[PDB]
C-alpha cells in the first residue's frame, strides 16, 4: 500500500534531517596525528593535553608504579655481572639471589619485606656505579625518579601526583584519541598505534589531517635500539624521519618538530663523559650560526650542541607544497606544552597558506 | 562596417561568461559575473516608454556589479585576516531603477528632446554612491592583506590585475559623470561605451 | 635455538604438501569452458534486460 | 643443526616445482581459442546514492538483493535501498576508523570491523526498532581486514599480525587460530558451500585453509609483490587474485598452477578489488588511475571501461542474481550499474 511509501519517505527525511546536522560539526575540527619513534614521548603529549585544556582527566593507576619498581632495580643487579668489565661492589649478597628469584613470576612481592631491603641497594655503593653508565644495557628512562621516592607510596596508595603520573610509562593497547575543548573548533589528537611496523600499511587512510606533529628524542646519541645492537637510536630516528617526508601518500602535508628531553640533554653534556664527537664524527667542525636566540638559562657550551642536532633533521627537509618547523620541549614541565601550544596555533595554516588565492 | 565588426565582437563576450555559466565563496561570484544591443541605433526607440528600460537596465547592472565585487572583497579580506571563522543586489537596483520610470528627471531645449522620440540628461548621487564609496572599502581591504605577506612579488603582479583593470576602466568615467560645457556630448559615449568591456575581462 | 625448533616445524608441514594429488590441465580448463557454456541463459549482465523485466528501469 | 635442517627444507622445494611442471600439459589459450568473444560491453549508471561526508572503504550487498551496507571513514553505517534510495539507518560508531563491513545470510546482523582491533556486531530487528551492540570481540592484535558470516553465530576475521581467526559470537572467544603467514593479510573470501576459505598476505603468496580442521593445504606464489583481493569463481575450484602491480591471475585448485595473467601495457597502477559475475564469464576490477575496467575470464582482454568516480575505487561487489554491479569510491559518491 501507499501507507509503506509514506513511512518510508518519512524515515528517509528524518535521517536525512539527522545526517544534515550531524555534516557541520564534521567540516570544522582539525585532526593532528602523532608519530615518531619507540619510547620517544608521544604518549606523554597527550595526557598533557587533557591536564591542561580539559577540567577532567584511580586505584587501578596506583599499581603500574609498583610493577615499575620491580622492575628497575631487577635490570640494575641483573647486569651487574652480565656487565663485560667487572663492576661488582658485601651487603645485601643474601638479598641479590633474591632478586633473581623474583625476577620472573606473575606476582609480586606485595609484602613489606621486599621494599626494606631493595631500598639498601639503592643506597649501596654497588648499584650507584653501575648506574653510571647504562649506554650497554637497556634501562627504562624514568628509573631515578621512581627509586629515590620509595616506600612513599608503598604504604599506601596516598593517591599519587600528576607529576609522579606522567612519569609512569605503560604500553599502548591501541590507538589513543583525545578530543580537548577549546574556544575555537575542538581538535582531534589521536596516537599512531602500539607496535613499530617497517611496512606502515595503514598511512594510506590519513590523508586529510591537517597537520602532522613528529616528536622525537634528543638525549638519545648513545643507546642502540631495542634491537640490540642495532644503530644509534639518533640514526633509527633520522632514516624514519627521511621515509616519512618522501612519501607518495602524504604529499601536501605540513610537520611540526619536536625535540624533547631538553633537561636530561643538558646534564649529559655538563657532566663530561661520552662526548658527541666520539659517536658523531662531522661534529668537530661546527660552528654555531649567527642567526641563533639562545634563551638566556643555558651556558653556551651547551647551545653549541642543540642547534646541531636541528641542523641534521631541518637539512633532509629543505633537500625535496611541504614545510617544515623546529621548536624545542620538554613535555613533563606542564608550562612548556603550553607555551608552544599556544604558540603553534599561530601561524599554521594560520596566515600561512592560509591565502590559499593566487598569491 | 565598423559596427558590425564590434557587433560579432561583443557577441563573442558572452561565450565567455557563458562557458562558465563550487563553495562558499563561489556562491556570490556566481551573480558577479552573470551580471548593450542597442549601441547602433542607426546613428532607435522604437517605443517611448521603451528607452528608458535600457538606460536603468545599464545603470542596475553597472551598479550590482560594483556592489559584488566590493562584497567579494571583504569577504576575501576578512577571512584572510582572521584565523578560525566563526540583498545587495536586490537593494542596489532598487533604489537605481526606481527613480528611472518614476519621472526623476531633470532645459527648455531638454524638453524638446523628450518629445521628440535617444537623448540623455538627468543623479550624479546614484554616481558617488555606485563607485567612490565602494572604492573607498576596496583600497582598505587590500592594504592589510598586503602587509600580511610582508610579514612572511607574485602578490603585487595579481593584485595590480585585480585592482588596476577595473580602476582605470571606471574611475575615468567618475571623472566623466561629475564634470556636468567643455566636455562633447559625443565623446561621453565613448568613456561609457568601454564600460562593457570589463564585462568581457571576467 | 627457537629457529631450530621453529624451522622443524616448518620442514614437517612442506612434507605434507608434497604428497597431494594432482591432475592434468587440460582437463582441469576443459571444466571452466564447459561450466560457463551451460550458464549463459542466467546472467543479465551479459545479453541486456528488457525494459519491463529489469527492476531498475 | 641449522644447516641440515636448511638444507632438507630445500630439498623439498625442487621436488615441487618438478612436479608441478609434469602437470603442465597445454595453456589455457590453446584450449579455449575456438570460442566467439562476447565483444564491446557498455553499461550507464542507473542510480547514484548520495548522503556521505568522507570516502567510503567497504560495502557489502545483502542476501536479497536489495539493501546494501557501507561503512565510510567518519564511522557511520547506513543501510540503504537499492530500489528508492531510501535510507533505512544511521548507525554511530564508537571508533571513526572502520575498514570492514558485512551482511548475515539471515540479515538480522551487520558486523563492522576497524583499526580499533575490536570486531563489534549490531542487531537490526529487535524490539523498540533500535541497533544496540550485540558483543564485542577483543581477543585479537593489529588492525583488522574482513569480515564475513558463515552463520548467525560465527565470524571469521583477518588483521595484520599474520593471523586468520574463527571466532563464536555467543561463547566471545577464539574457537580456533590459523598461523603461517610472514606478512600482513589483506582480504579473503569464503567458499560458495562455506567449507574452506582462502587469504592473501602481503608476501606475494595466497593460501587455502580449512574451516573445520584448521590447517592449511596448498600454497601459491606467482606473483611479484603485494596481494590486495581474492574472490572465488562461482563452481568454488578456482579464485582470482589482484596484486598491488598491475597483473591479475587465477589460479585452480585441482591443477595448483596459475593458468592466465591479465595485464596490459598502458597500465601502471594498482588493484583494489576484483569479483566474477553470475556465469563466471567477466572478471571486474578496481583500479587506482580513477576508474574501473572488464576484462574476459577466458580471451584476457579489456572489453570495455565503467568510469568517472573521479576517485580511486576502494569497493566493489555484484548482487546475487546477477542484476547490478555497485562500486564505492573515495569521493564519498556510491553508484550502481546495469
Ligand atoms: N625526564 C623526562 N622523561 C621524559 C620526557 N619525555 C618523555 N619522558 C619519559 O619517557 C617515557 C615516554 O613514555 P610514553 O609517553 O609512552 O612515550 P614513548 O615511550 O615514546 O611510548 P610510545 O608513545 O607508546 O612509543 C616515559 O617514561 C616518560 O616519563 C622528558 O622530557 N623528560
Ligand atoms: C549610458 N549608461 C549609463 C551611463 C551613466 C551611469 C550608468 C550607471 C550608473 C551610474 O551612476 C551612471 O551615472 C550607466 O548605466
Amino acid at each position: 500500500q501507499r501507507n509503506e511509501e509514506k513511512a518510508q519517505r518519512e524515515a528517509n527525511k528524518k535521517i536525512e534531517k539527522q545526517l544534515q546536522k550531524d555534516k557541520q560539526v564534521y567540516r570544522a575540527t582539525h585532526r593532528l596525528l602523532l608519530l615518531g619513534a619507540g619510547e620517544s614521548g608521544k604518549s606523554t603529549i597527550v595526557k598533557q593535553m587533557r591536564i591542561l585544556h580539559v577540567n577532567g582527566f584511580k586505584a587501578t593507576k596506583v599499581q603500574d608504579i609498583k610493577n615499575n619498581l620491580k622492575e628497575a632495580i631487577e635490570t640494575i643487579v641483573a647486569a651487574m655481572s652480565n656487565l663485560v668489565p667487572p663492576v661488582e661492589l658485601p651487603e645485601n649478597q643474601f638479598r641479590v639471589d633474591y632478586i633473581l628469584s623474583v625476577m620472573n613470576v606473575p606476582d609480586f612481592d606485595f609484602p613489606p619485606e621486599f621494599y626494606e631491603h631493595a631500598k639498601a641497594l639503592w643506597e649501596d655503593e654497588g648499584v650507584r656505579a653501575c648506574y653510571e653508565r647504562s649506554n650497554e644495557y637497556q634501562l627504562i628512562d624514568c628509573a631515578q625518579y621512581f627509586l629515590d621516592k620509595i616506600d612513599v607510596i608503598k604504604q599506601a596508595d596516598y593517591v599519587p601526583s600528576d607529576q609522579d603520573l606522567l612519569r609512569c610509562r605503560v604500553l599502548t593497547s591501541g590507538i589513543f584519541e583525545t578530543k580537548f575543548q577549546v574556544d575555537k573548533v575542538n581538535f582531534h589528537m589521536f596516537d599512531v598505534g602500539g607496535q613499530r611496523d617497517e611496512r606502515r600499511k595503514w598511512i594510506q587512510c590519513f590523508n586529510d589531517v591537517t597537520a602532522i606533529i613528529f616528536v622525537v628524542a634528543s638525549s638519545s646519541y648513545n643507546m642502540v635500539i631495542r634491537e640490540d645492537n642495532q644503530t644509534n637510536r639518533l640514526q633509527e630516528a633520522l632514516n624514519l624521519f627521511k621515509s616519512i617526508w618522501n612519501n607518495r601518500w602524504l604529499r601536501t602535508i605540513s610537520v611540526i618538530l619536536f625535540l624533547n628531553k631538553q633537561d636530561l640533554l643538558a646534564e649529559k653534556v655538563l657532566a663530561g663523559k661520552s662526548k658527541i664527537e666520539d659517536y658523531f664524527p662531522e661534529f668537530a667542525r661546527y660552528t654555531t650560526p649567527e642567526d641563533a636566540t639562545p634563551e638566556p638559562g643555558e651556558d653556551p657550551r651547551v647551545t653549541r650542541a642543540k642547534y646541531f642536532i636541528r641542523d641534521e633533521f631541518l637539512r633532509i627537509s629543505t633537500a625535496s607544497r611541504h614545510y617544515c618547523y623546529p621548536h624545542f620541549t620538554c613535555a613533563v614541565d606542564t608550562e612548556n606544552i603550553r607555551r608552544v601550544f599556544n604558540d603553534c596555533r599561530d601561524i599554521i595554516q594560520r596566515m600561512h597558506l592560509r591565502q590559499y588565492e593566487l598569491l | 562596417g565598423m559596427g558590425i565588426v564590434m557587433s560579432l565582437i561583443v557577441l563573442a563576450i558572452v561565450f565567455g561568461n557563458v562557458l562558465v555559466i563550487q563553495t562558499v565563496t563561489n556562491y556570490f561570484i556566481t551573480s558577479l559575473a552573470c551580471a548593450v544591443p542597442f549601441g547602433a541605433a542607426h546613428i532607435w526607440t522604437f517605443g517611448n516608454f521603451w528607452c528608458e528600460f535600457w538606460t536603468s537596465i545599464d545603470v542596475l547592472c553597472v551598479t550590482a556589479s560594483i556592489e559584488t565585487l566590493c562584497v567579494i572583497a571583504v569577504d576575501r579580506y576578512f577571512a584572510i585576516t582572521s584565523p578560525f571563522k566563526y540583498m545587495v543586489w536586490i537593494v542596489s537596483g532598487l533604489t537605481s531603477f526606481l527613480p528611472i520610470q518614476m519621472h526623476w528627471y531633470r532645459h527648455q531645449e531638454a524638453i524638446n528632446c523628450y518629445a521628440e522620440e535617444c537623448d540623455f540628461f538627468t543623479a550624479i548621487a546614484s554616481s558617488i554612491v555606485s563607485f567612490y564609496v565602494p572604492l573607498v572599502i576596496m583600497v582598505f581591504v587590500y592594504s592589510r592583506v598586503f602587509q600580511e605577506a610582508k610579514r612572511q612579488h607574485k602578490a603585487l603582479k595579481t593584485l595590480g590585475i585585480i585592482m588596476g583593470t577595473f580602476t582605470l576602466c571606471w574611475l575615468p568615467f567618475f571623472i566623466v559623470n561629475i564634470v556636468h560645457n567643455l566636455i562633447r556630448k559625443e565623446v561621453y559615449i565613448l568613456l561609457n561605451w568601454i564600460g562593457y568591456v570589463n564585462s568581457g575581462f571576467n | 635455538t627457537a629457529s631450530i625448533a621453529q624451522a622443524r616445524k616448518l620442514v614437517e608441514q612442506l612434507k605434507m604438501e608434497a604428497n597431494i594429488d594432482r591432475i592434468k590441465v587440460s582437463k582441469a580448463a576443459a571444466d571452466l569452458m564447459a561450466y560457463c557454456e551451460a550458464h549463459a541463459k542466467e546472467d543479465p549482465l551479459l545479453t541486456p534486460v528488457p525494459a519491463s523485466e529489469n527492476p531498475f528501469r | 643443526e641449522l644447516d641440515q635442517l636448511r638444507q632438507e627444507a630445500e630439498q623439498l622445494k625442487n621436488q615441487i616445482r618438478d612436479a608441478r611442471k609434469a602437470c603442465a600439459d597445454a595453456t589455457l589459450s590453446q584450449i579455449t581459442n575456438n570460442i566467439d568473444p562476447v565483444g564491446r560491453i557498455q553499461m550507464r549508471t542507473r542510480r547514484t546514492l548520495r548522503g556521505h561526508l568522507a570516502k567510503i572503504y567497504a560495502m557489502h550487498w545483502g542476501t536479497d538483493s536489495r539493501l546494501l551496507v557501507s561503512a565510510s571513514q567518519d564511522g557511520k553505517l547506513i543501510i540503504w535501498d537499492s530500489y528508492t534510495t531510501n535510507k533505512v539507518h544511521a548507525i554511530p560508531l564508537r571508533s571513526s576508523w572502520v575498514m570492514t563491513c558485512a551482511y548475515a545470510p539471515s540479515g538480522n546482523y551487520v558486523a563492522c570491523g576497524g583499526l580499533d582491533n575490536i570486531c563489534s556486531i549490531y542487531n537490526l530487528k529487535t524490539r523498540e526498532g533500535n541497533v544496540r551492540v550485540s558483543r564485542e570481540l577483543a581477543g585479537h592484535t593489529g588492525y583488522l581486514s574482513c569480515c564475513r558470516f558463515l552463520d548467525d553465530n560465527q565470524i571469521v576475521t583477518s588483521s595484520g599480525d599474520t593471523t586468520c581467526a574463527l571466532w563464536d559470537i555467543e561463547t566471545g572467544q577464539q574457537t580456533t587460530t590459523f598461523t603461517g603467514h610472514t606478512g600482513d593479510v589483506m582480504s579473503l573470501s569464503l567458499a560458495p558451500d562455506t567449507r574452506l576459505f582462502v587469504s592473501g598476505a602481503c608476501d606475494a603468496s595466497a593460501k587455502l585453509w580449512d574451516v573445520r580442521e584448521g590447517m592449511c593445504r596448498q600454497t601459491f606464489t606467482g606473483h611479484e609483490s603485494d596481494i590486495n583481493a581474492i574472490c572465488f569463481f562461482p563452481n568454488g575450484n578456482a579464485f582470482a587474485t589482484g596484486s598491488d602491480d598491475a597483473t591479475c591471475r587465477l589460479f585452480d585448485l585441482r591443477a595448483d598452477q596459475e593458468l592466465m595473467t591479465y595485464s596490459h601495457d598502458n597500465i601502471i597502477c594498482g588493484i583494489t578489488s576484483v569479483s566474477f559475475s553470475k556465469s563466471g564469464r567477466l572478471l571486474l576490477a578496481g583500479y587506482d588511475d580513477f576508474n574501473c575496467n572488464v576484462w574476459d575470464a577466458l580471451k584476457a582482454d579489456r572489453a570495455g571501461v565503467l568510469a568517472g568516480h573521479d576517485n580511486r575505487v576502494s569497493c566493489l561487489g555484484v548482487t546475487d542474481d546477477g542484476m547490478a554491479v555497485a562500486t564505492g569510491s573515495w569521493d564519498s559518491f556510491l553508484k550502481i550499474w546495469n
